[PDB]
């Protein structure tokens, strides 16, 4: 007899929309995120096997779309810098890293022309003599980020809507896909900081016991390999230059914030890396790769090329965007301290959107951030050398696809829908 | 949260001074701002306060008609406009946050955690 | 009022516990005398919040007292770094300050 | 949620434990819209099931007596083979093939006939 | 709805009278959002009470029978002291930290176990 | 035995969005509300008490947020006045109360400039010779209010959603805090008219028996004292200075309206208050204050506010914005007609926000306005040199915090959530 049972503890894979939650003006403002409940109770589901796939995880796609939208919501009402897309009268004052540029602004009070000057990094300047122009001011609309809002990442706990549950994989040394036998249900994630970076993954979670390397397919050399470390390395990055602030009115309640002067001499940004920790980190990574690849030789060999943001290590310290030269970190081999120079830019092609750009107003200086390296994004060359000199496998830093920054953390979670009805044979009227 | 005073100034008797304070780190309109001066040998003297939202003000009787306080919301800046300065007014003037916050039973009082550097105004013939 | 009759100065050796007081009478109607500490070249800072509450960042050496017309500051285990001018703050329908007490360390 | 990995017999208690409105709860313009839409849909799903149960003659029943004999082509096994062996997840995966048939039969036998 | 100051007993005599429901409405873009949210929530609250009564085995009857004993960890106050010496508001506060516990117990006995027993009768 | 009772008459304090109910353009005359008024009679709750605190009333907070939001939604699509930010050539057409300014406008036609002129109050312009510019041109965006939008406030009733109810104090001599003994329940509040004003509360409700004074605290002089009168005072306000409108083609498909001409002689707006009614009202207020402070002596003085909306009484007559001189009113001592000139302005920094500036249109000069004073907002002044000649306490006009205008009407209401489900011990089963 087909008896109907309601509240049956079963589920099916499903996609829904998760909500923001936090512990605490800023992005990920509390008005838009629910306070996170203390101690959400995790429940272990005994005798449950569940198939996970970190590269097909819609939670990742959702983080990507939501972070972009939120970013735009915050920048949308800020100052357009279009009145400044003019030919500049510009010379100098690492060498000519920073230049003193001037221009005729005709919009500050909207009926007068005034010569104004500002200091700029050469990386934001188009040569066009002493004639210069702002980069991409003629292809994209550049807006200044509003100084009233902090964009500093805080852990965000993403929570399921009612009717849904999040299944978390607790298996030790779990790879990117396949059945997980220690599965628990949770209400929300553990809190992931929305950190944006390229070659190195900063302030993420650590693996337990061993470095775990996950890839959709190692054989396919077009895929990015995510390396999760089980111990972090802390790097101290600074912009030890010192400056003054200036405000050039350019429109009604619409002012441009820039750098007015250099205090003392010019000093380029630099990062403090422990030589020993870095070398040990690479040795254990190479060891795991030697397990994955048939006792082939592991080598790192800088970068094959790409956008400057990929070639250099991109991160954001406070409001200053760093592009560090990491070649010192990636040229070594195994078959069985350190200071890097960094460049600073103010025009950011955020999220790679064509026709859009963001401008980062400066801060006063003497800024240092201590960050945790929790992982790496790498690709294989592979090469065509099969018959001769086939013995070495070379890896290079990779990045730019933001979805990997979230896959590296969301790999343990899956979203399913609760399905309360079912029937079974019994005896009855 | 920080306050920043303008620099020091020197005036003759029968003069006027304009002293500004810039505030940062806490929204200007969420709290009262009080002005106090330090007159060596006398300790501190409370002068007055401004609401910053409604610009209501309150002053000690010995400043009536001589001191005006104002604010500029667009710059989160408060000003002290003091006229008819006497040598008696030599003191270090400070802005100091005021109380805990506007929406509080004793909100205009009990706090004064942020302060500035202070600005000495000297009045002398 | 201007009754916050602070001693002009106090002293004691390092490790000594000391008391600074002003004992104004208009306490009870507001139930409040707070305390500030001023260093040479600096603005006063809050050491005692409301009555006897410690502000964040303030040393555990600091505590206060209120009773009847009593208004006092206690510094236990006096350190050299505590040399400063201490002040009583009260609201007798008006902000009133004490002249201040100069504390030195022997 | 709960002992999903348990036999259906054991899960007869789990069954009623999880029959909470897990489709509703207390949390406390784009983000607001997305969540409002989600809430409305959760309500529709809840009602959809309550309505379907009423259609089959089930109201306020966690275990609802039917008027349809079990059809053995629907992975017969035995009663102990399912109630004291298979979990609800496993069971439904085998019965998924007959869901439409089963529902049509439940409505006609219990109420329309 | 003015019986709140009356004793629990006195007020319960009128639950039918006061069971007004207040669910049917009358007069049948940010403001639109706020009002839409308000309507959706009102529905959600309604359904939560109905789902909860159903899970406990309640028919909608204003006063339900039970299958859970009352015990002294919740309250050891006598019945006259509860029903004739207190208002409902006071009572709810007195036992408020047991709401989750009691609700779980009501469910477990009155409907979870009871339905299992009914299945056994159907098997027989 | 534990039994279940549903429909139990209990509640907990709670907040929720309230519904706007109308009496029957018109945004504050509720073009967007519904006249849900089927004779919503009250029920008295017998022998219950409840704690009210008007200073913590979220209903007040909602009025503030809702009125601002509605204001912006209504004016969002109106004409930007940016094109008028040019240096103006101005003459004196009291001593130049009205300026006659001419200017070069370049927006309706991209390659042309036209000469335009306007007549307007000097109170809206900055001296920079005959060179001037508009006061709110920089730091803020100014929009002209739409000619088809009006803000003519009517009583608005706020209604709880099903599941909620509003409790009201029927107590006489309720001071705004503490318990109320006579408590009734209503689904909707009475209608409260959203009148905007500062020093004096206009077109509100009256106290039932006597002038009453409420404050959160009477020793804290930083609090605003709300005085509610039991009798209204009628004020006759007018601007007899006749005018006519000039339509200026400011932007494409966009029109700006200003004063084109002055008709007849020069006159100023004035308000007529009964001399006696006013002085007798003050006697009553002073009496109540004497009770509060055990005699002393009550004196009334000037606002000394700095900020014109605070200094002068801020008064709204249709599209005419008044700044009335009240120093003739608050000038007395109590130890036991009057015509006020008014200034007129057209740029309003509504709600005190930067970037929300609005320009009032011309109304063809002539206007008659008649309003009821129902209350006052006052601030306490004393405590200075308490030791001597401290027997007199001074009160001054106060205002500018819009939440006080709403608090003065909503003080008697509280919102609670109905919780119909509960349990109790029995003998049954
Ligand atoms: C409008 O009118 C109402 C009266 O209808 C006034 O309400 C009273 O306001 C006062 C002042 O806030 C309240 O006083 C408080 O009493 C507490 C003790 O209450 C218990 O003990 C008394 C003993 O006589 C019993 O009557 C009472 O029922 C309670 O059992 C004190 O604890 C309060 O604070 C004191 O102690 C704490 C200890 O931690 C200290 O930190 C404080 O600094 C302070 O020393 C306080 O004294 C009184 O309870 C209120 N009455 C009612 C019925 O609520 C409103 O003030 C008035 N409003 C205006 C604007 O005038
Ligand atoms: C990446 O994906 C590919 C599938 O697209 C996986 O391919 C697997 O490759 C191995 C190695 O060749 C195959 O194993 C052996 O193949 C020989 C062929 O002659 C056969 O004789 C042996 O008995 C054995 O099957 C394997 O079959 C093949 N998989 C499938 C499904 O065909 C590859 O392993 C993936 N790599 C990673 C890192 O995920
Ligand atoms: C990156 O920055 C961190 C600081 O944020 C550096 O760590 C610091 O290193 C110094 C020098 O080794 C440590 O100083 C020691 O302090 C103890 C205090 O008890 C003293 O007894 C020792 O004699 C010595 O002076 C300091 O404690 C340590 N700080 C922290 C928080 O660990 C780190 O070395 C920098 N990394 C690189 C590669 O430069
Ligand atoms: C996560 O990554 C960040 C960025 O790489 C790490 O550095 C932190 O960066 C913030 C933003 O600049 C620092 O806060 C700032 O401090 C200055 C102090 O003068 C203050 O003026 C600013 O308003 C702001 O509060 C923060 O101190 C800095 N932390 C450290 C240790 O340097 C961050 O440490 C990484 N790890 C974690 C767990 O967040
Ligand atoms: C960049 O380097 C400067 C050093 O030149 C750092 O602080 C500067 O310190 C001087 C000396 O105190 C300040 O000048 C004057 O000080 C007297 C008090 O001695 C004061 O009365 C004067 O009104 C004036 O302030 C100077 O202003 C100050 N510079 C800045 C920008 O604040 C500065 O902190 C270093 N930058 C960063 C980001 O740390
Ligand atoms: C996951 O599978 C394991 C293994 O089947 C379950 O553990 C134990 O399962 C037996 C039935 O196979 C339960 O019944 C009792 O076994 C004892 C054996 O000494 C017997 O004397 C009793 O008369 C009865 O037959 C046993 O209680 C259960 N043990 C525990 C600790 O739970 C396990 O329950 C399964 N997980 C879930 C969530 O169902
Ligand atoms: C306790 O509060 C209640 C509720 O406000 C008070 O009852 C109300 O009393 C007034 C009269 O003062 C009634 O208004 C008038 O009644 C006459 C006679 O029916 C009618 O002709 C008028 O048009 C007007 O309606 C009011 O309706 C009544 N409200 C209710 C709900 O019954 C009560 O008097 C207060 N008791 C104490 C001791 O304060
Ligand atoms: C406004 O806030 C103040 C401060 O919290 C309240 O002050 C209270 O005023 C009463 C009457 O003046 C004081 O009662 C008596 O004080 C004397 C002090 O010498 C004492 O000997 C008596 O035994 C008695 O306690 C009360 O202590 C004082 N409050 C303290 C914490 O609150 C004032 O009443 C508040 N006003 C309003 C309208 O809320
Ligand atoms: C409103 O408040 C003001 C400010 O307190 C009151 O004005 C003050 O009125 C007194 C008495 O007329 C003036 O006293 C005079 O002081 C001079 C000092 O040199 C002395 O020589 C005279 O013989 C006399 O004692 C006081 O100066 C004046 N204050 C100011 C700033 O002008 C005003 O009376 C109050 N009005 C009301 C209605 O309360
Ligand atoms: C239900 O109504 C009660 C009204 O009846 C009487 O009210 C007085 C207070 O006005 C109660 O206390 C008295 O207070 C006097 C002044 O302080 C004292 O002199 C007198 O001795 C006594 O203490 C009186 O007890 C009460 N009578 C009875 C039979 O209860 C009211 O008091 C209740 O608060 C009210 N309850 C609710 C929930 O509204
Ligand atoms: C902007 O353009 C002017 C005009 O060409 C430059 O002025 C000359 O600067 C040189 C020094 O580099 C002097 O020797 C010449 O005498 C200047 N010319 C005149 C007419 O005075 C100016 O240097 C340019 N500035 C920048 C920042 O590029
Ligand atoms: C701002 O505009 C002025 C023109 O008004 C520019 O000055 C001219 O520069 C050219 C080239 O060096 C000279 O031949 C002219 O004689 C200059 N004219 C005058 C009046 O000086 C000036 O270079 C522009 N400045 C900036 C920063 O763009
Ligand atoms: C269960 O129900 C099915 C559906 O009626 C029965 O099988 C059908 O048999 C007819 C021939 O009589 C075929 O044409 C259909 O295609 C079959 N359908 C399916 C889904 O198999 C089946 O015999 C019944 N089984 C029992 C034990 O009662
Ligand atoms: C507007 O601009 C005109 C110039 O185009 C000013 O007119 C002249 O100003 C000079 C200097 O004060 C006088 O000597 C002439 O007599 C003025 N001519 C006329 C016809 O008035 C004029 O004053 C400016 N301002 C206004 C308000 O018109
Ligand atoms: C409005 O309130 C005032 C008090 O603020 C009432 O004034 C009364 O005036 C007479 C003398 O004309 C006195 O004998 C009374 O004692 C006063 N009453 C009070 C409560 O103070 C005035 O009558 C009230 N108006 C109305 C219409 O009731
Ligand atoms: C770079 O190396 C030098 C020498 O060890 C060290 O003094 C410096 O602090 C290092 N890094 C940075 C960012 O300054
Ligand atoms: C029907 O059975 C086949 C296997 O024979 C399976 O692949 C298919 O998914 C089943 N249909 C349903 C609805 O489960
Ligand atoms: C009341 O019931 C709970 C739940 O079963 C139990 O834990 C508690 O000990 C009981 N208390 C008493 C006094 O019976
Ligand atoms: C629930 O907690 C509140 C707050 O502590 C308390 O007032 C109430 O009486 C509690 N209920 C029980 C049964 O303890
Ligand atoms: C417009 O600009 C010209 C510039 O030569 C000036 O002479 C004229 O007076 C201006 N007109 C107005 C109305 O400002
Ligand atoms: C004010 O004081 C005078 C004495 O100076 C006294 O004659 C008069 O009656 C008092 N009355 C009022 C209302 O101020």
């Amino acid at each position: 007899w087909v008896t109907v049972y309601y509240g049956v503890p079963v589920w099916k894979e499903a996609t829904t929309t998760l909500f923001c939650a936090s512990d605490a003006r800023n992005v990920w403002a509390t008005h838009c995120c629910v306070p996170t409940d203390p101690n959400p109770q995790e429940v272990v589901l005994e005798n449950v096997t569940e198939n996970f796939n970190m590269w097909k995880n819609d939670m990742v796609e959702q983080m990507h779309e939501d972070i972009i939208s939120l970013w735009d919501q915050s920048l949308k009402p800020c100052v357009k810098l279009t009145p400044l897309c003019v030919t500049l009268n510009c010379t100098d004052y690492e060498r000519g890293e920073i230049k003193n540029c001037s221009f005729n602004i005709t919009t500050s009070i909207r009926d007068k022309v005034q010569k104004e000057y500002a200091l700029f990094y050469k990386l934001d300047i188009v040569p066009i003599n002493n004639s210069y122009r702002l980069i991409n001011c003629n292809t994209s609309v550049i807006k200044q980020a509003c100084p009233k809002v902090s964009f500093e990442p805080i852990p965000i706990h993403y929570c399921a809507p009612a009717g849904f549950a999040i299944l978390k994989c607790n298996d030790k040394k779990f790879n990117g896909t396949g059945p997980c036998t220690n599965v628990s249900t949770v209400q929300c994630t553990h809190g992931i900081r929305p950190v944006v970076s390229t070659q190195l993954l900063l302030n993420g979670s650590l693996a337990e016991k061993e470095v775990v390397i996950r890839s959709q397919n190692f054989t396919n050399n077009a895929k990015v390999i995510i390396v999760q470390l089980n111990e972090s390395v802390v790097i101290n990055c600074t912009r030890p230059n010192n400056n003054t602030r200036k405000s050039i009115h350019i429109a009604p309640g619409r002012w441009f914030y820039t750098t007015g002067a250099i205090i003392g001499d010019i000093r380029q940004a630099h990062c403090n890396i422990s030589r020993v920790k870095w070398n040990n980190t690479l040795k254990q990574i190479a060891t795991k790769l030697r397990e994955q690849f048939k006792n082939k030789t592991i080598a790192f060999n800088q970068s094959s090329g790409g956008d400057p943001e990929i070639v250099m290590h991109s991160f954001n310290c406070g409001g200053e965007f760093f592009y560090c030269n990491t070649t010192q970190l990636f040229n070594s081999t195994w078959n069985d301290h350190i200071t890097l120079p960094c460049r600073i830019k103010q025009i950011i092609n955020m999220w790679q959107k064509v026709g859009k750009a963001m401008y980062a107003p400066p801060i006063r200086g003497q800024i240092r951030c201590s960050s945790n390296i929790t992982g790496l994004l790498l690709t294989r060359d592979g090469g065509s050398n099969e018959n001769k000199t086939s013995e070495t496998e070379t890896f290079r830093p990779a990045g730019g696809d933001m979805r990997d920054n979230w896959r590296s953390e969301l790999y343990k979670y899956k979203v399913v829908k609760i399905e309360p009805l079912g029937v079974a044979p019994t005896k009855c009227k | 949260v920080q306050l920043l005073e303008s620099g020091a100034e020197v005036k003759k008797p029968g003069a006027s001074v304009r002293v500004s304070c810039e505030a940062s780190g806490y929204t200007f309109t969420k709290y009262f701002i009080h002005w106090v001066r330090q007159a060596p040998g006398h300790g501190l003297e409370w002068i007055g306060w401004i609401n910053t939202l409604t610009s209501g003000v309150n002053y000690a009787r010995n400043f009536q008609g001589r001191l005006t306080l104002t604010r500029d919301l667009s710059t989160e800046t408060v000003y002290m406009d003091l006229r008819n300065l006497k040598s008696d007014d030599t003191a270090v003037y400070y802005c100091a946050r005021g109380g805990r916050g506007y929406d509080e039973p004793w909100g205009a009082y009990t706090w004064l955690d942020p302060w500035g550097q202070g600005s000495l105004v000297t009045v002398s013939s | 009022s201007y009754e916050l009759t602070q001693p002009a100065s106090v002293s004691g050796s390092p490790g000594q516990s000391i008391t600074i007081s002003c004992t104004g009478s208009s306490i009870g109607s507001y139930d409040l005398v707070s305390w500030y500490q001023q260093y040479p070249g600096k603005a006063p800072k809050v050491i005692i919040f409301e009555v006897s509450k410690r502000p964040s960042g303030v040393s555990h050496r600091f505590s206060g007292s209120k009773s009847g017309n009593t208004a006092a500051l206690t510094i236990s285990g006096l350190q050299v770094e505590d040399e400063a001018i201490y002040h009583c703050y009260s609201y007798d329908d008006m902000i009133i300050f004490g002249g201040g007490t100069r504390l030195t360390v022997l | 949620l709960g002992a999903a990995g348990s036999t259906m017999g054991a899960a007869s208690m789990t069954l009623t434990v999880q029959a909470r409105q897990l489709l509703s709860g207390i949390v406390q313009t784009v983000w607001g819209i997305k969540q409002l839409q989600a809430r409305v849909l959760a309500v529709e799903r809840y009602l959809r099931d309550q309505q379907l149960l009423g259609i089959w003659g089930c109201s306020g029943k966690l275990i609802c007596c039917t008027a349809v004999p079990w059809n053995n082509s629907w992975s017969n096994r035995s009663l102990d083979m399912i109630w004291n062996n298979m979990t609800w997840i496993e069971w439904e995966r085998e019965i998924d093939n007959y869901t439409g048939l089963i529902y049509n039969l439940l409505e006609e036998s219990q109420n329309q006939q």
